């Protein structure tokens, strides 16, 4: 399996973002995976976003303001990303992943890492 | 008649709106579905293939959880396809509709709270997790989809 | 709600040289933390995960252990490959996912 | 009857799994290494119905555990043993030292290498066919670049926990 994605190199200082990722060799309609948004800001840590799941369910980050959204497209097949009135410092790369569900011994529901990543997309404010 | 029908903006499915008072709408060809199975007049958007659950005896998502009518319901039901007006070139996310609850809804019954819905076997304090959802969500309207995923405006009178 | 914290930011070793790194969290997790690699201009990839579990295809020499607080990657045999930055990251069910701020290693 | 499969004594190797056709004794045990199900929830299990039941087993190193599940990568789940993207069942295993482990090595357990084409979920291969080669015709070892397509374990008394065997059994619910 490979994970491809597509994007602008360049944006105004006042616009929306819309990126797009996919998946080659099988299919986003199953209750054992879900799907998440990485980013990195030049020379710095990583960042999470969220995570969607199937059936349309969504958990973001706090820490952000609600700025971002996700949804699939199934007449498509894709995921994508949504960010009006971007600024200066949402210059950074982003990344699609994957990961596992599960359900442990005492019934309980646990999760595993990522393991599958894309390869990255680059975004600049210009003016 | 005309407030209702010819108004800018309509309430959200889960957030239905209630009216009372006390021809066109007849021969009009602009109502794609037009069936009639005290006046309450009722107004929300919702998709085109959800359109068959507001019906008596349906059962479903919007049905179970957002809107409810009884067996021995006495009234019209019409709706108007309203793509060129609540859709936007970007998407629009303005609207919303209940997913996840306890039990289904009532005749009649309207819900506005916003609680964590808590999943699974050990209890949330009304902080979302891993295992605690919110309940609400969004819909996805855009000028290319098909059809039956493009939004519809509903009018139901009740007698 | 949940913090980490790497240390050292900086280290410098040489082939077959011994190498730590320790991840301390502000509260205790029950073994649900991970660990990542990432080359110049490459996207990452997964090492260690539930704090002592090694994943499939990495060489034997990674090592992982530790519960609760603290927790510790050691390489027993620095190869020329193993140089790069590396990342700590806790997936508990009860608060936001949070990545370390990571360390960097070179040759002496 | 569960306990011909997980209390049986021969085992077969993983290129050539073992099919059979068919709760709280198996969740309420301790020695059971890994215990994981996909789909469903070992608590309500007795609370649902199926029309079909099968179970499979086999023996694989201790490394090679995490292969087994859905969407994984490796020599094993590429050319030995596949589940599909969406399996519906759990996967159990646990330590065998003490068993399938004799001083000098077995070389009893086999497993498939250098396979042309990826396997599809639920099939095996088992027949010997020709060696895995380059341009030039092989059938030997004549070529430098030939190579018979299996492979032995070397299980011994004393290796790293990683290296050691496991025995593996799969069940799996489908109505």
């Amino acid at each position: 399996v490979q994970l491809q994605q597509w994007g602008p190199g360049l944006v105004n200082p006042s616009e929306t973002l819309s990126l797009t990722c996919s998946v080659s060799g099988g299919s986003f309609a199953t209750e054992n995976y879900y799907w998440s948004w990485i980013r990195q800001h030049p020379g710095e840590g990583l960042e999470w976003i969220g995570n969607i799941y199937f059936s349309g369910n969504t958990y973001y980050n706090p820490s952000l303001n609600n700025r971002f959204t996700i949804s699939f497209d199934t007449s498509k097949n894709h995921l994508s990303l949504k960010l009006p009135s971007v600024t200066a410092a949402d210059t950074a790369v982003y990344y699609c992943a994957r990961g596992t569900i599960y359900f442990d011994r005492s019934g309980y529901r646990r999760v595993d890492p990522f393991h599958i990543w894309g390869q990255g997309t680059m975004v600049i404010v210009s003016s | 008649f005309g407030e209702v029908f010819n108004a800018t903006r309509f309430a959200s499915v889960y957030a239905w709106n209630r009216k009372r008072i006390s021809s066109v709408l007849y021969n009009s060809a602009s109502f794609s579905t037009f069936k009639c199975y005290n006046v309450y007049a009722d107004s929300f958007v919702i998709r085109g293939d959800e359109v068959r659950q507001i019906a008596p005896g349906q059962t479903g998502k919007i049905a179970d959880y957002n809107y409810k009518l009884p067996d021995d319901f006495t009234g019209c039901v019409i709706a108007w396809n309203s793509n060129n007006l609540d859709s936007k070139v970007g998407g629009n996310y303005n609207y919303l509709y209940r997913l996840f609850r306890k039990s289904n809804l009532k005749p009649f019954e309207r819900d506005i709270s916003t609680e964590i819905y808590q999943a699974g076997s050990t209890p949330c304090n009304g902080v979302e997790g891993f295992n605690c959802y919110f309940p609400l969500q969004s819909y996805g309207f855009q000028p290319t989809n098909g059809v039956g995923y493009q939004p519809y405006r509903v009018v139901v009178l009740s007698f | 709600d949940i913090q980490m914290t790497q240390s050292p930011s900086t280290l410098s070793a040489s082939v077959g040289d011994r190498v730590t790194i320790t991840c301390r969290a502000s509260q205790s997790i029950s073994s649900w933390l991970a660990w990542y690699q990432q080359k110049p201009g490459k996207a990452p990839k997964l090492l260690i995960y539930d704090a002592s579990s090694l994943e499939s295809g990495v060489p034997s020499r990674f090592s992982g252990s530790g519960s609760g607080t603290e927790f510790t990657l050691t390489i027993s045999s620095l190869q020329p490959d193993d140089f790069a930055t590396y990342y700590c990251q806790q997936y508990n069910s009860y608060s936001p996912w949070t990545f370390g701020q990571g360390t960097k290693v070179e040759i002496k």
